[PDB]
RNA sequence: AGUAUGGGAGAGGAUGGUAGAAUUCCAGGUGUAGCGGUGAAAUGCGUAGAGAUCUGGAGGAAUACCGAUGGCGAAGGCAGCCAUCUGGCCUAAUACUGACGCUGAGGUACGAAAGCAUGGGGAGCAAACAGGAUUAGAUACCCUGGUAGUCCAUGCCGUAAACGAUGUCUACUAGCCGUUGGGGCCUUUGAGGCUUUAGUGGCGCAGCUAACGCGAUAAGUAGACCGCCUGGGGAGUACGGUCGCAAGACUAAAACUCAAAUGAAUUGACGGGGGCCCGCACAAGCGGUGGAGCAUGUGGUUUAAUUCGAUGCAACGCGAAGAAC
Protein backbone atom coordinates (compact mmCIF):
# COMPACT_ATOMS: atom_id res chain seq x y z
CA UNK A 1 0.00 0.00 0.00
CA UNK A 2 2.93 2.49 0.50
CA UNK A 3 5.03 1.16 -2.53
CA UNK A 4 8.20 2.36 -1.03
CA UNK A 5 10.20 -1.07 -2.36
CA UNK A 6 13.50 0.14 -0.11
CA UNK A 7 12.68 -2.24 2.76
CA UNK A 8 15.23 -3.85 4.62
CA UNK A 9 14.81 -7.01 6.25
CA UNK A 10 15.97 -8.87 10.00
CA UNK A 11 16.46 -12.33 10.00
CA UNK A 12 17.30 -13.13 13.83
CA UNK A 13 18.77 -16.77 13.34
CA UNK A 14 18.97 -18.48 17.00
CA UNK A 15 19.69 -22.23 18.06
CA UNK A 16 15.85 -22.36 19.28
CA UNK A 17 14.51 -19.88 16.97
CA UNK A 18 14.33 -17.68 13.93
CA UNK A 19 12.24 -14.73 13.11
CA UNK A 20 12.16 -13.06 9.67
CA UNK A 21 11.06 -9.24 9.54
CA UNK A 22 11.07 -7.39 6.63
CA UNK A 23 10.94 -3.53 7.35
CA UNK A 24 10.84 0.27 5.93
CA UNK A 25 14.21 1.97 6.32
CA UNK A 26 13.12 3.95 9.79
CA UNK A 27 11.92 0.93 11.13
CA UNK A 28 8.62 0.41 10.64
CA UNK A 29 7.23 -2.98 10.71
CA UNK A 30 5.77 -4.62 7.48
CA UNK A 31 6.00 -7.95 7.32
CA UNK A 32 6.87 -10.38 9.59
CA UNK A 33 6.60 -14.64 10.07
CA UNK A 34 8.02 -17.11 12.99
CA UNK A 35 8.24 -20.49 13.26
CA UNK A 36 5.67 -20.55 15.40
CA UNK A 37 2.70 -20.15 13.11
CA UNK A 38 4.26 -22.94 10.69
CA UNK A 39 2.72 -25.60 12.93
CA UNK A 40 6.21 -27.32 13.91
CA UNK A 41 5.49 -26.65 17.44
CA UNK A 42 9.30 -28.02 18.92
CA UNK A 43 13.01 -28.04 18.00
CA UNK A 44 12.10 -28.90 14.28
CA UNK A 45 11.27 -24.97 14.42
CA UNK A 46 15.16 -24.41 14.42
CA UNK A 47 15.67 -26.41 11.62
CA UNK A 48 17.09 -24.64 8.36
CA UNK A 49 13.78 -26.39 6.36
CA UNK A 50 10.89 -24.51 8.21
CA UNK A 51 13.58 -21.15 8.25
CA UNK A 52 13.03 -21.45 4.59
CA UNK A 53 9.61 -21.43 4.53
CA UNK A 54 9.31 -18.75 7.08
CA UNK A 55 11.16 -16.11 5.21
CA UNK A 56 9.05 -17.26 2.35
CA UNK A 57 5.58 -16.46 3.88
CA UNK A 58 6.91 -13.54 4.85
CA UNK A 59 8.55 -12.39 1.17
CA UNK A 60 5.22 -13.25 0.05
CA UNK A 61 3.11 -11.18 2.15
CA UNK A 62 6.16 -7.84 1.88
CA UNK A 63 5.73 -8.63 -1.86
CA UNK A 64 2.13 -6.96 -1.38
CA UNK A 65 4.29 -3.78 -1.41
CA UNK A 66 6.37 -4.32 -4.15
CA UNK A 67 10.02 -4.82 -1.99
CA UNK A 68 13.01 -5.28 -4.78
CA UNK A 69 15.63 -3.50 -2.05
CA UNK A 70 16.83 -6.47 -0.20
CA UNK A 71 19.19 -4.94 2.65
CA UNK A 72 19.56 -8.18 4.89
CA UNK A 73 20.65 -7.90 8.49
CA UNK A 74 21.51 -11.28 10.28
CA UNK A 75 21.88 -11.63 14.07
CA UNK A 76 23.07 -14.37 16.53
CA UNK A 77 24.75 -17.93 15.10
CA UNK A 78 23.18 -21.17 15.01
CA UNK A 79 21.33 -23.51 12.15
CA UNK A 80 19.26 -21.61 9.97
CA UNK A 81 21.28 -18.68 9.23
CA UNK A 82 21.86 -19.55 5.50
CA UNK A 83 18.71 -20.52 4.62
CA UNK A 84 16.70 -17.36 4.77
CA UNK A 85 18.55 -15.55 1.79
CA UNK A 86 19.28 -19.04 0.30
CA UNK A 87 15.42 -19.47 -0.01
CA UNK A 88 14.87 -15.23 -1.03
CA UNK A 89 17.02 -15.67 -3.80
CA UNK A 90 14.83 -18.27 -5.22
CA UNK A 91 12.02 -16.11 -5.71
CA UNK A 92 14.17 -13.95 -7.51
CA UNK A 93 14.47 -10.88 -4.95
CA UNK A 94 16.88 -8.41 -5.99
CA UNK A 95 19.66 -8.16 -3.41
CA UNK A 96 21.32 -5.11 -2.54
CA UNK A 97 24.29 -5.94 0.34
CA UNK A 98 24.94 -8.79 3.02
CA UNK A 99 26.91 -8.50 6.32
CA UNK A 100 26.51 -9.27 9.31
CA UNK A 101 25.26 -7.56 12.08
CA UNK A 102 25.06 -9.73 15.09
CA UNK A 103 25.92 -7.27 17.89
CA UNK A 104 29.33 -8.68 20.56
CA UNK A 105 29.09 -6.93 23.70
CA UNK A 106 32.27 -5.18 25.07
CA UNK A 107 32.48 -6.52 28.28
CA UNK A 108 28.60 -6.63 29.63
CA UNK A 109 27.26 -8.18 32.52
CA UNK A 110 28.05 -11.71 33.51
CA UNK A 111 27.05 -14.81 32.02
CA UNK A 112 25.23 -17.74 32.70
CA UNK A 113 27.37 -20.57 34.08
CA UNK A 114 28.10 -23.63 31.80
CA UNK A 115 26.25 -26.48 31.29
CA UNK A 116 27.39 -29.69 32.97
CA UNK A 117 25.20 -32.02 30.63
CA UNK B 1 25.17 -60.34 -11.65
CA UNK B 2 24.25 -59.81 -14.98
CA UNK B 3 21.28 -61.71 -16.76
CA UNK B 4 20.54 -62.74 -20.31
CA UNK B 5 18.02 -61.10 -22.54
CA UNK B 6 15.00 -62.81 -23.97
CA UNK B 7 15.22 -65.09 -26.84
CA UNK B 8 12.06 -63.32 -28.00
CA UNK B 9 12.88 -59.74 -27.94
CA UNK B 10 16.78 -60.14 -27.28
CA UNK B 11 15.97 -57.46 -24.63
CA UNK B 12 17.48 -57.74 -20.92
CA UNK B 13 14.96 -55.05 -19.29
CA UNK B 14 11.90 -57.84 -20.25
CA UNK B 15 14.07 -60.27 -18.58
CA UNK B 16 14.94 -58.06 -15.75
CA UNK B 17 10.84 -57.27 -15.29
CA UNK B 18 10.29 -61.03 -15.95
CA UNK B 19 12.35 -61.67 -12.90
CA UNK B 20 10.30 -58.99 -10.40
CA UNK B 21 6.96 -60.12 -11.71
CA UNK B 22 7.96 -64.13 -11.48
CA UNK B 23 6.93 -65.60 -7.69
CA UNK B 24 8.16 -68.97 -6.11
CA UNK B 25 10.81 -69.46 -9.39
CA UNK B 26 7.06 -69.44 -11.39
CA UNK B 27 8.73 -68.46 -15.03
CA UNK B 28 6.33 -69.80 -17.27
CA UNK B 29 3.45 -68.10 -15.63
CA UNK B 30 4.97 -64.95 -15.64
CA UNK B 31 6.44 -65.37 -19.22
CA UNK B 32 2.95 -66.29 -20.00
CA UNK B 33 1.44 -62.67 -18.35
CA UNK B 34 4.25 -60.51 -19.80
CA UNK B 35 3.53 -61.93 -23.30
CA UNK B 36 -0.05 -61.63 -22.80
CA UNK B 37 0.22 -58.14 -21.67
CA UNK B 38 2.63 -56.96 -24.61
CA UNK B 39 0.36 -58.31 -27.51
CA UNK B 40 -2.50 -57.08 -26.15
CA UNK B 41 -1.25 -53.54 -25.92
CA UNK B 42 0.39 -53.72 -29.32
CA UNK B 43 -3.41 -54.08 -30.37
CA UNK B 44 -4.36 -50.99 -29.44
CA UNK B 45 -1.34 -49.14 -31.33
CA UNK B 46 0.80 -51.61 -33.47
CA UNK B 47 4.45 -50.56 -31.89
CA UNK B 48 6.58 -52.79 -31.33
CA UNK B 49 6.97 -53.16 -27.19
CA UNK B 50 11.00 -53.06 -27.48
CA UNK B 51 10.48 -49.55 -28.09
CA UNK B 52 7.20 -48.76 -26.36
CA UNK B 53 7.93 -50.41 -22.71
CA UNK B 54 10.88 -48.16 -22.09
CA UNK B 55 9.14 -45.00 -22.39
CA UNK B 56 6.56 -46.23 -20.22
CA UNK B 57 9.22 -47.52 -17.70
CA UNK B 58 11.24 -43.87 -18.00
CA UNK B 59 7.67 -42.28 -17.43
CA UNK B 60 7.97 -43.63 -13.69
CA UNK B 61 11.27 -43.96 -13.26
CA UNK B 62 12.02 -41.98 -10.34
CA UNK B 63 14.57 -39.80 -9.27
CA UNK B 64 16.03 -39.98 -5.65
CA UNK B 65 15.06 -42.17 -2.47
CA UNK B 66 14.07 -41.04 0.83
CA UNK B 67 16.28 -43.42 3.60
CA UNK B 68 16.70 -42.53 7.40
CA UNK B 69 19.76 -41.90 8.70
CA UNK B 70 20.49 -42.17 12.74
CA UNK B 71 22.32 -39.56 14.31
CA UNK B 72 20.75 -38.42 17.95
CA UNK B 73 17.54 -39.60 17.89
CA UNK B 74 15.58 -37.93 14.97
CA UNK B 75 14.37 -39.29 11.51
CA UNK B 76 16.35 -36.44 9.79
CA UNK B 77 14.88 -37.85 6.81
CA UNK B 78 16.46 -36.08 3.10
CA UNK B 79 16.60 -37.94 -0.60
CA UNK B 80 19.72 -39.18 -1.56
CA UNK B 81 21.47 -40.33 -4.95
CA UNK B 82 21.56 -43.75 -6.23
CA UNK B 83 22.27 -45.66 -9.52
CA UNK B 84 20.02 -45.64 -12.00
CA UNK B 85 19.45 -49.54 -11.51
CA UNK B 86 17.97 -48.87 -8.09
CA UNK B 87 15.51 -46.68 -9.61
CA UNK B 88 14.43 -49.06 -12.26
CA UNK B 89 14.01 -51.39 -9.68
CA UNK B 90 11.42 -49.10 -7.58
CA UNK B 91 9.47 -48.80 -10.96
CA UNK B 92 9.51 -52.22 -11.48
CA UNK B 93 8.18 -53.00 -8.00
CA UNK B 94 5.66 -50.44 -8.62
CA UNK B 95 4.54 -51.79 -12.07
CA UNK B 96 3.90 -54.94 -10.48
CA UNK B 97 1.64 -54.17 -7.53
CA UNK B 98 -0.60 -51.48 -9.43
CA UNK B 99 -1.91 -54.04 -11.72
CA UNK B 100 -2.63 -56.35 -9.31
CA UNK B 101 -4.74 -53.59 -7.66
CA UNK B 102 -7.20 -53.98 -10.30
CA UNK B 103 -9.98 -55.78 -10.82
CA UNK B 104 -9.96 -57.77 -13.76
CA UNK B 105 -10.64 -61.64 -15.51
CA UNK B 106 -6.95 -62.36 -15.53
CA UNK B 107 -3.32 -60.66 -14.44
CA UNK B 108 -2.62 -60.10 -18.08
CA UNK B 109 -5.52 -58.37 -18.97
CA UNK B 110 -5.37 -56.05 -15.89
CA UNK B 111 -1.66 -56.18 -16.05
CA UNK B 112 -1.89 -54.53 -19.86
CA UNK B 113 -4.77 -51.85 -18.90
CA UNK B 114 -2.26 -50.73 -15.90
CA UNK B 115 0.43 -50.07 -18.79
CA UNK B 116 -1.51 -48.55 -21.11
CA UNK B 117 -2.86 -46.41 -17.83
CA UNK B 118 0.51 -45.36 -16.93
CA UNK B 119 1.41 -44.70 -20.53
CA UNK B 120 -0.92 -41.88 -21.17
CA UNK B 121 -0.82 -40.59 -17.34
CA UNK B 122 -4.18 -41.98 -15.84
CA UNK B 123 -2.20 -45.20 -13.95
CA UNK B 124 -1.76 -45.06 -10.48
CA UNK B 125 1.91 -46.04 -10.95
CA UNK B 126 3.01 -43.19 -11.44
CA UNK B 127 0.87 -41.47 -8.80
CA UNK B 128 2.65 -43.66 -5.97
CA UNK B 129 5.79 -41.52 -7.14
CA UNK B 130 5.83 -38.61 -5.85
CA UNK B 131 8.73 -35.99 -6.81
CA UNK B 132 8.60 -33.95 -3.26
CA UNK B 133 8.38 -37.16 -1.45
C1' A C 1 78.10 -4.42 50.14
C1' G C 2 76.51 0.78 49.29
C1' U C 3 76.41 6.23 47.49
C1' A C 4 75.91 10.68 43.32
C1' U C 5 76.07 11.26 38.02
C1' G C 6 73.51 10.56 32.55
C1' G C 7 69.48 6.79 30.30
C1' G C 8 65.38 2.54 29.72
C1' A C 9 61.16 -0.70 30.41
C1' G C 10 57.10 -2.02 33.43
C1' A C 11 48.26 -4.31 34.67
C1' G C 12 53.97 -1.37 41.12
C1' G C 13 50.98 1.49 44.65
C1' A C 14 47.61 5.95 46.46
C1' U C 15 44.28 10.13 44.94
C1' G C 16 41.15 12.75 41.35
C1' G C 17 38.68 13.49 36.46
C1' U C 18 36.61 11.25 32.04
C1' A C 19 34.28 7.64 27.73
C1' G C 20 32.43 3.57 24.30
C1' A C 21 29.94 -1.02 24.05
C1' A C 22 26.56 -4.13 26.50
C1' U C 23 22.26 -5.48 30.27
C1' U C 24 17.91 -3.77 32.85
C1' C C 25 14.00 -0.10 33.55
C1' C C 26 10.99 4.25 31.93
C1' A C 27 8.01 6.31 27.73
C1' G C 28 7.16 7.12 21.80
C1' G C 29 6.41 5.23 16.26
C1' U C 30 4.86 0.85 12.99
C1' G C 31 3.30 -3.90 14.19
C1' U C 32 1.58 -7.89 17.03
C1' A C 33 -0.23 -14.01 18.26
C1' G C 34 2.75 -16.48 20.01
C1' C C 35 7.23 -15.69 23.07
C1' G C 36 10.74 -18.11 26.76
C1' G C 37 12.99 -23.41 28.01
C1' U C 38 14.52 -29.21 28.37
C1' G C 39 17.31 -35.19 25.37
C1' A C 40 10.90 -34.32 25.95
C1' A C 41 6.91 -30.88 28.73
C1' A C 42 5.47 -27.22 32.15
C1' U C 43 5.83 -23.77 35.98
C1' G C 44 6.52 -17.83 33.44
C1' C C 45 4.76 -13.68 30.05
C1' G C 46 1.27 -11.59 26.59
C1' U C 47 -4.80 -9.26 22.76
C1' A C 48 -4.21 -4.29 28.81
C1' G C 49 -1.30 -5.61 24.20
C1' A C 50 3.57 -11.04 23.43
C1' G C 51 8.51 -11.26 20.72
C1' A C 52 11.69 -8.27 17.31
C1' U C 53 13.33 -3.08 15.41
C1' C C 54 14.13 2.06 15.68
C1' U C 55 14.52 6.87 18.60
C1' G C 56 15.32 9.75 23.91
C1' G C 57 16.43 9.25 28.92
C1' A C 58 17.77 6.68 34.10
C1' G C 59 21.27 4.31 37.04
C1' G C 60 25.04 -0.03 38.46
C1' A C 61 29.50 -3.18 37.05
C1' A C 62 33.46 -4.14 33.93
C1' U C 63 36.68 -2.59 30.05
C1' A C 64 35.75 -6.93 23.78
C1' C C 65 40.77 -6.75 19.86
C1' C C 66 45.58 -5.32 21.83
C1' G C 67 46.78 -10.09 25.41
C1' A C 68 51.85 -12.95 24.58
C1' U C 69 55.25 -19.39 25.40
C1' G C 70 53.63 -11.09 28.13
C1' G C 71 55.16 -7.84 31.95
C1' C C 72 55.25 -5.58 37.31
C1' G C 73 55.20 -6.80 42.50
C1' A C 74 58.49 -9.97 49.06
C1' A C 75 53.74 -12.77 49.02
C1' G C 76 48.55 -12.30 48.44
C1' G C 77 48.04 -9.41 44.09
C1' C C 78 47.86 -5.94 39.52
C1' A C 79 44.55 -4.70 32.50
C1' G C 80 39.40 1.37 29.48
C1' C C 81 41.70 6.79 28.72
C1' C C 82 43.95 11.32 31.28
C1' A C 83 46.27 14.58 35.67
C1' U C 84 49.35 14.62 40.60
C1' C C 85 52.38 12.09 44.52
C1' U C 86 55.47 7.98 45.25
C1' G C 87 58.12 2.88 45.31
C1' G C 88 61.14 -0.92 43.03
C1' C C 89 64.27 -2.87 38.88
C1' C C 90 67.78 -2.78 34.68
C1' U C 91 71.84 -0.60 31.95
C1' A C 92 78.17 2.36 31.13
C1' A C 93 82.25 3.27 34.33
C1' U C 94 83.84 7.75 37.13
C1' A C 95 85.08 8.56 41.95
C1' C C 96 83.86 7.67 46.74
C1' U C 97 83.24 5.05 52.76
C1' G C 98 86.05 0.73 53.03
C1' A C 99 83.86 -5.76 55.39
C1' C C 100 79.85 -1.57 57.06
C1' G C 101 77.58 -8.95 55.10
C1' C C 102 74.00 -13.36 55.60
C1' U C 103 70.80 -15.94 58.63
C1' G C 104 67.51 -14.74 62.35
C1' A C 105 64.31 -17.83 68.01
C1' G C 106 60.77 -13.70 70.61
C1' G C 107 58.65 -9.09 68.07
C1' U C 108 56.56 -6.40 64.04
C1' A C 109 54.19 -5.29 59.11
C1' C C 110 51.49 -6.81 54.79
C1' G C 111 48.40 -10.57 53.79
C1' A C 112 43.10 -14.43 48.46
C1' A C 113 37.96 -15.10 49.05
C1' A C 114 34.08 -15.40 52.62
C1' G C 115 32.14 -13.23 57.11
C1' C C 116 31.24 -9.43 61.29
C1' A C 117 30.27 -3.47 62.65
C1' U C 118 29.17 1.40 60.98
C1' G C 119 26.49 5.23 56.40
C1' G C 120 24.86 4.63 51.48
C1' G C 121 23.65 2.04 46.86
C1' G C 122 21.89 -2.03 44.23
C1' A C 123 21.70 -2.82 36.87
C1' G C 124 22.99 -8.14 35.95
C1' C C 125 24.46 -12.61 38.69
C1' A C 126 23.14 -15.45 42.96
C1' A C 127 23.69 -19.06 49.32
C1' A C 128 18.78 -19.83 51.96
C1' C C 129 13.40 -19.88 49.94
C1' A C 130 8.90 -21.20 46.12
C1' G C 131 7.00 -23.59 41.79
C1' G C 132 7.39 -26.95 37.38
C1' A C 133 10.27 -32.19 35.67
C1' U C 134 13.11 -37.37 35.93
C1' U C 135 13.69 -41.33 39.35
C1' A C 136 10.63 -46.89 43.32
C1' G C 137 12.05 -42.43 46.41
C1' A C 138 14.75 -36.38 44.42
C1' U C 139 15.36 -33.42 49.38
C1' A C 140 20.32 -32.53 44.22
C1' C C 141 22.22 -32.56 38.83
C1' C C 142 17.38 -29.43 34.83
C1' C C 143 14.16 -24.85 34.05
C1' U C 144 11.18 -20.62 35.88
C1' G C 145 10.73 -16.45 40.20
C1' G C 146 14.29 -14.42 44.34
C1' U C 147 16.68 -12.29 49.85
C1' A C 148 21.76 -11.47 52.01
C1' G C 149 26.27 -10.73 49.07
C1' U C 150 28.78 -9.21 44.85
C1' C C 151 29.84 -2.08 44.92
C1' C C 152 31.67 2.43 47.59
C1' A C 153 34.28 4.85 52.64
C1' U C 154 36.11 3.60 57.68
C1' G C 155 37.57 -0.85 61.46
C1' C C 156 37.58 -6.29 63.11
C1' C C 157 39.00 -11.03 61.46
C1' G C 158 44.70 -13.41 59.81
C1' U C 159 42.10 -17.81 57.69
C1' A C 160 42.96 -21.05 51.76
C1' A C 161 45.34 -26.80 46.98
C1' A C 162 48.12 -18.78 50.46
C1' C C 163 51.54 -25.14 45.57
C1' G C 164 57.02 -24.71 42.16
C1' A C 165 53.25 -29.69 47.43
C1' U C 166 60.71 -27.72 46.57
C1' G C 167 63.15 -21.88 53.20
C1' U C 168 67.22 -17.70 52.64
C1' C C 169 72.16 -16.60 50.95
C1' U C 170 76.84 -17.92 48.34
C1' A C 171 80.70 -20.50 44.79
C1' C C 172 81.55 -24.66 41.13
C1' U C 173 79.99 -28.27 37.46
C1' A C 174 78.93 -30.46 28.88
C1' G C 175 75.64 -28.88 25.33
C1' C C 176 70.99 -27.76 21.52
C1' C C 177 66.54 -24.66 20.22
C1' G C 178 63.06 -19.74 21.61
C1' U C 179 61.29 -15.09 24.43
C1' U C 180 61.90 -10.30 27.40
C1' G C 181 65.26 -5.36 29.17
C1' G C 182 69.98 -3.61 27.98
C1' G C 183 75.21 -3.04 26.12
C1' G C 184 79.16 -3.89 22.88
C1' C C 185 81.44 -5.52 18.01
C1' C C 186 81.21 -6.49 12.66
C1' U C 187 79.99 -3.67 6.39
C1' U C 188 73.36 0.66 10.87
C1' U C 189 75.98 -2.26 3.82
C1' G C 190 69.14 -4.09 5.52
C1' A C 191 64.09 -5.24 10.94
C1' G C 192 71.22 -7.96 9.48
C1' G C 193 74.73 -11.16 12.06
C1' C C 194 77.91 -12.33 16.62
C1' U C 195 79.03 -12.05 21.90
C1' U C 196 78.00 -9.92 27.81
C1' U C 197 74.47 -9.39 31.61
C1' A C 198 69.71 -9.21 34.36
C1' G C 199 64.41 -12.43 34.11
C1' U C 200 61.35 -15.79 31.81
C1' G C 201 60.83 -21.46 28.48
C1' G C 202 61.46 -26.61 26.06
C1' C C 203 65.09 -30.99 25.56
C1' G C 204 69.53 -32.98 27.26
C1' C C 205 75.58 -34.87 29.25
C1' A C 206 77.45 -36.37 33.86
C1' G C 207 75.63 -36.80 38.62
C1' C C 208 71.35 -37.82 42.21
C1' U C 209 66.72 -40.51 43.30
C1' A C 210 63.00 -46.84 45.38
C1' A C 211 60.42 -45.07 41.07
C1' C C 212 58.03 -40.92 38.89
C1' G C 213 61.84 -37.36 37.43
C1' C C 214 65.52 -33.11 38.47
C1' G C 215 69.39 -31.73 35.72
C1' A C 216 73.44 -23.70 35.33
C1' U C 217 65.94 -21.37 37.73
C1' A C 218 69.09 -28.94 40.59
C1' A C 219 65.90 -32.68 43.37
C1' G C 220 74.35 -32.47 41.34
C1' U C 221 78.73 -31.46 43.90
C1' A C 222 79.60 -27.61 48.78
C1' G C 223 79.20 -23.86 53.38
C1' A C 224 76.07 -20.62 57.50
C1' C C 225 71.43 -20.11 59.90
C1' C C 226 66.08 -20.62 61.03
C1' G C 227 61.65 -24.09 60.97
C1' C C 228 59.73 -28.90 60.98
C1' C C 229 59.01 -35.34 61.50
C1' U C 230 59.55 -39.91 64.54
C1' G C 231 53.38 -46.10 62.81
C1' G C 232 47.67 -45.25 61.62
C1' G C 233 43.09 -43.62 63.76
C1' G C 234 41.95 -41.01 68.03
C1' A C 235 43.16 -35.43 66.59
C1' G C 236 44.80 -30.26 64.94
C1' U C 237 40.94 -33.05 69.35
C1' A C 238 39.91 -32.52 75.13
C1' C C 239 41.92 -29.14 79.14
C1' G C 240 44.51 -24.79 79.93
C1' G C 241 46.28 -19.97 78.29
C1' U C 242 46.38 -15.31 74.60
C1' C C 243 43.59 -12.43 70.81
C1' G C 244 38.50 -11.27 69.21
C1' C C 245 31.65 -7.99 68.68
C1' A C 246 30.97 -12.83 67.09
C1' A C 247 32.45 -16.60 64.01
C1' G C 248 36.42 -18.34 65.77
C1' A C 249 42.07 -17.74 65.49
C1' C C 250 46.93 -19.43 67.92
C1' U C 251 49.54 -22.94 71.44
C1' A C 252 48.55 -27.96 72.27
C1' A C 253 47.74 -33.77 74.94
C1' A C 254 46.02 -38.21 77.18
C1' A C 255 43.01 -42.64 77.70
C1' C C 256 41.95 -46.24 73.85
C1' U C 257 42.13 -49.31 69.10
C1' C C 258 44.82 -51.93 64.99
C1' A C 259 48.96 -54.90 62.44
C1' A C 260 48.22 -51.96 59.44
C1' A C 261 48.08 -47.26 57.09
C1' U C 262 51.65 -45.52 52.28
C1' G C 263 54.27 -43.76 46.89
C1' A C 264 55.71 -45.48 42.10
C1' A C 265 55.76 -49.06 38.67
C1' U C 266 54.44 -54.41 36.06
C1' U C 267 50.73 -58.17 34.01
C1' G C 268 45.55 -58.64 33.53
C1' A C 269 40.28 -57.10 34.03
C1' C C 270 37.02 -53.17 33.86
C1' G C 271 35.32 -48.33 31.63
C1' G C 272 28.71 -44.99 29.92
C1' G C 273 37.04 -44.51 27.39
C1' G C 274 38.96 -41.69 22.88
C1' G C 275 40.20 -44.41 18.84
C1' C C 276 40.65 -48.95 15.30
C1' C C 277 38.75 -53.44 13.11
C1' C C 278 35.26 -57.18 12.00
C1' G C 279 30.81 -59.75 12.27
C1' C C 280 23.40 -61.19 7.80
C1' A C 281 26.19 -57.22 13.57
C1' C C 282 23.41 -52.04 11.85
C1' A C 283 21.50 -50.10 5.86
C1' A C 284 18.55 -52.25 1.72
C1' G C 285 15.64 -56.53 -0.62
C1' C C 286 12.54 -61.17 -0.09
C1' G C 287 9.85 -64.65 2.78
C1' G C 288 7.77 -66.01 8.06
C1' U C 289 6.39 -65.81 13.70
C1' G C 290 3.12 -63.02 16.64
C1' G C 291 -4.16 -63.37 14.10
C1' A C 292 -7.21 -68.66 12.75
C1' G C 293 -7.50 -74.31 12.59
C1' C C 294 -4.59 -79.00 13.33
C1' A C 295 0.13 -82.22 14.84
C1' U C 296 4.10 -82.05 18.71
C1' G C 297 6.85 -80.70 23.54
C1' U C 298 7.05 -78.09 28.00
C1' G C 299 4.77 -75.37 32.16
C1' G C 300 0.18 -75.43 35.88
C1' U C 301 -4.79 -78.45 38.12
C1' U C 302 -6.66 -83.45 38.94
C1' U C 303 -6.47 -88.36 39.74
C1' A C 304 -4.00 -94.49 40.78
C1' A C 305 0.00 -93.00 38.41
C1' U C 306 -0.36 -89.05 34.86
C1' U C 307 7.56 -93.33 35.05
C1' C C 308 12.65 -90.41 35.13
C1' G C 309 15.57 -86.75 33.10
C1' A C 310 16.67 -81.87 29.81
C1' U C 311 15.57 -75.53 32.27
C1' G C 312 18.53 -67.84 29.38
C1' C C 313 21.22 -67.58 24.81
C1' A C 314 23.53 -73.29 25.06
C1' A C 315 15.73 -76.78 27.86
C1' C C 316 11.02 -77.27 25.01
C1' G C 317 9.70 -81.92 16.60
C1' C C 318 14.99 -82.74 23.38
C1' G C 319 16.76 -88.29 25.54
C1' A C 320 12.83 -91.20 22.06
C1' A C 321 15.73 -93.55 14.36
C1' G C 322 8.77 -94.00 15.93
C1' A C 323 4.04 -96.25 24.33
C1' A C 324 -2.96 -100.44 21.47
C1' C C 325 0.78 -106.43 24.12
Amino acid sequence: TRTVSEGVAHIHASFNNTIVTITDRQGNALAWATSGGQGFRGSRKSTPFAAQVAAEVAGKAALDYGLKNLDVLVKGPGPGRESAVRALGAVGYKINSITDVTPIPHNGCRPPKKRRV
Amino acid sequence: REILPDPKFSSQTIAKFMNHVMQDGKKSIAESIVYGALERVQEKNKVDPVEFFETTLEKVRPMVEVKARRVGGATYQVPMEVRPSRRTALAMRWLVDAAAKRSEKTMALRLAGELLDAAEGKGAAIKKREDVH
